[PDB]
RNA sequence: GUGAAACUAAGUGGAGGUCCGAACCGACUGAUGUUGAAGAAUCAGCGGAUGAGUUGUGGUUAGGGGUGAAAUGCCACUCG
RNA sequence: CAGGGCCUAAGAUCAGGCCGAAAGGCGUAGUCGAUGGACAACAGGUGAAUAUUCCUGUACUACCCCUUGUUGGUCCCGAGGGACGGAGGAGGCUAGGUUAGCCGAAAGAUGGUUAUCGGUUCAAGGACGCAAGGUGACCCUGUUUUUCAGGGUAAGAAGGGGUAGAGAAAAUGCCUCGAGCCAAUGUUCGAGUACCAGGCGCUACGGCGCUGAAGUAACCGAUGCCAUACUCCCAGGAAAAGCUCGAACGACCUUCAACAAAAGGGUACCUGUACCCGAAACCGACACAGGUAGGUAGGUAGAGAAUACCUAGGGGCGCGA
RNA sequence: GACCAGGCCCGGGCGACUGUUUACCAAAAACACAGGUCUCCGCAAAGUCGUAAGACCAUGUAUGGGGGCUGACGCCUGCC
């Protein structure tokens, strides 16, 4: 059997995007975009929940904790997909 | 050849002194790591020869030890006696002739011989007379005992079927190796001992007052109250194997 | 026949030579990370001190 | 020399091995201390650290 | 230099609980400071500074006790 | 990169086991426990707050797929190794420094003068390889034995290899082949359509935009490397895993399954990352003339990390007159 | 020529010496020391902590492990 490290309610593993101006800097400059996830999350569970719900090959998943408690995730997509054409569809 | 894979490695840490942590064997601490040497006291390979290749300094002992090989593939360490020619051959066994360096049970030998490593009963590793010059002689034997004069001026009839490594154990010249550097006592892991006059009455019974205090008590005592001169500390009925104390 | 054996032992000498020099240079890099003096940007900026 | 100051910059890992919740729950005495802490009403019955993260504030 | 010893120039060597002196450790004298800048320090010198050294980290001994190169010293500015 | 997914030291907890009014004490296997052992990334740029983490270049680890062989393989077990002291000084070099050469600019209202002012940079890694350094065994000849000139040995190095005993590996004993070996440093690629002095065009006058020369040699010389290299001494200098080798016994799975490689692609586990850290943010109740492990160690005069003045960088000590 | 950078000699008392000691009034002539001597201890040792199991001693074995006193070195250490 292929167990994950922790079973963590995968339709709630992502919470909200970040709409700061530096996030748009990461879109136009990095082909990346910014999500807010819960602390109980992975570079294997978030990375699977982007290539399925969105339909995009994700390059890397750079995560960090934020001292108010919640977790911040810079997800960088592949070169084949612009983050600007996939972020205006959501509302960025 | 150092790192023999016979130095045996893990020990209890240095010259320890902790039972529950309380100082219970006083004046200990300091020095090197002093990694011990697991030597072969009870020779479990009888009637096979073995040469002598190295006289290594054991820091745990007062004497030296030596590395002995075999005709088969093994390596041991034993206490080398006085007269260990390099390359000389030692062999344990029951009928092996007497040579300075080999071992044999206490029966098949004459009386009046220099032996260091003897056993007090069967099966043990090695107990008596194994210091840096400790030599035990034999007075004549008996039915199942053997009167043995061990190096205290003390005789003892003993079980006759005990292993014994015949020879006078070497490194005698530590009788005169002076510690005149005066802090070389601390290199052995031996802290300085304080004296009973210059302590307080809460610590030692000879805690004094003004000046160099005289000893005050009727007898010079230990720091736990027992008289420290002449009072024999020995249970009255243990063995009755010793013939005369002779001391 | 013997010179080919000397080339096989020489090839063992090259393989073990590259492995031992690789382990030695990586352990030197770890000895210089552990002291806190490895990266040449942090030394080249501190050439003046 | 230093001053007659007692607490210093010791790691909170070693302060949590001594005064933390594990050595406080490894004895009958320490869990009796937690009977008195929970019986009084203290919001912080130990002074600890965390092996993962620092503080959620 | 005698058949070998005993002993000595001369190099080589780098031992020391060696010497001078920085970091570092410690606190001998003096002045200041005494509602002090500081519940023990500043300034000028001072002792050790390859050792019986100093220090970090993780530990150990807990009060009819521990520990003490021994002062009733220290054990959270508290210790007969 | 630093810890955990690896390992153990001091020490702690200790299944069973012994003991003890209770609580618990002792103690073995086992398991935790870094201050240690093992393991793979450097340079330039970006940037109100992040950089070995983001972008670009070159890399390296650990598995899978793609091609050749093998029928056994993994673990436990047997072994090597990991694996270790202090002091000492001499070499071979790098890091830095100075000078010279080269390139660009310069008239700095003074008597003269360009003698002046700035650059002269590049890492990890991949390949090739080491001497006038150390090591390589014995004897004679020449020299201060020594650096070298010359002859002989069949073992006399780093290393491999056969056997013999209950002997797979190992260890021990015997025999044989090998004159070389070791490692910093080094040349090239990385590496220039980078960086850089300068000038060229606007200032929100805070900087951006285009173009761009030389980018070498020698003397010093490290407290850094070789280097756990040698010499000396006693006070004699951790452990386990990773790694490598291997028979029997023991547990499981077996053919397109397992194992070992050769190029080429794919994949990349959690926590810490700000800021202060010779301190106004830590510890001294203070924005306190005090304390706090470790790393980098520029110029001149000096033996020097003291001292005096200064480059970089940072301040003018939070009451003044 | 600045900063920096030994004052020395002649006697005596004590402690041989380098060190350690009362954090915050005493650094000493005090403690320790190398050395000496007495005394206990034959290993299921003595001694120490614990009602006990047991642990240090010690994975050491009288050239070793406790304990008392004195304190290098030189001459000795009398009588009861």
């Amino acid at each position: 059997l292929k167990y994950p490290r922790r079973i963590l309610d995968v339709y709630q593993i992502l919470q909200s995007p970040i709409i700061t101006e530096a996030a748009i800097k990461n879109i136009a400059d990095e082909n990346s975009l910014l999500f807010t996830v819960d602390v109980r999350a992975d570079k294997k569970m978030i990375r699977e929940a982007i290539s399925n719900f969105f339909g995009v090959k994700v390059r890397k998943v750079n995560t960090l904790i934020r001292p108010d408690g919640t977790k911040k995730a810079y997800i960088m997509l592949n070169k084949e997909y612009n983050a600007s054409e996939l972020a205006k569809k959501i509302g960025i | 050849n150092p790192r023999n894979n016979l130095i045996s490695g893990q020990r209890r840490c240095g010259k320890g002194r902790n039972a529950r942590g309380i100082i219970t064997a006083r004046h200990r601490g300091g020095g090197h790591k002093r990694l011990y040497r697991k030597i072969d006291f009870r020779r479990n390979e009888k009637d096979i020869y073995g040469k002598i290749v190295t006289i290594e300094y054991d820091p745990n002992r007062n004497a030296y030890i030596c590395l002995i090989h075999y005709g088969d593939g093994e390596k041991r360490y034993i206490l080398h006696p006085r007269g260990a020619i390099i390359g000389d051959t030692i062999v344990s066994g029951t009928e092996v002739p007497i040579k300075m360096g080999n071992a044999l049970p206490l029966t098949d030998m004459p009386l009046g011989t220099a032996i260091h490593n003897i056993e007090i009963t069967l099966g043990r590793g090695g107990q008596l007379a194994r210091a840096a010059g400790a030599v035990a002689k034999l007075i004549a034997k008996e039915g199942k005992s053997a009167t043995l004069k061990l190096p205290s001026g003390e005789v003892r009839l003993i079980s006759k079927n005990c292993s014994a490594t015949v020879g006078q154990v070497g490194n005698v010249g530590v009788n005169q190796k002076r510690l005149g550097r005066a802090g070389s006592k601390r290199w052995l892991g031996k802290r300085p001992v304080v004296r009973g006059v210059v302590m307080n009455p809460v610590d030692h019974p000879h805690g004094g007052g003004e000046g160099r205090a005289p000893i005050g008590r009727k007898s010079p005592t230990t720091p736990w109250g027992y008289p420290a001169l002449g009072r024999r500390s020995r249970k009255r009925n243990k063995y009755s194997d010793n013939f005369i104390i002779r001391r | 026949s013997k010179l080919q054996l000397k080339l096989e032992q020489k090839m063992k000498m090259k393989m073990a030579k590259k492995i031992r020099l690789r382990r030695n240079r990586l352990m030197r890099k770890r000895k210089l990370r552990k002291r806190g003096a490895w990266p040449p940007s942090k030394m080249k900026k501190l050439k003046n001190v | 020399a230093a001053l007659c100051l007692t607490k210093r910059s010791r790691s909170r890992k070693s302060l949590a091995r001594t005064h933390g919740f594990r050595l406080r729950m490894s004895t009958t005495s320490g869990r009796a201390l937690l009977k008195r802490r929970r019986a009084k009403g203290r919001k912080i019955l130990c002074t600890k650290t965390n092996p993962s993260s620092g503080k959620r504030a």
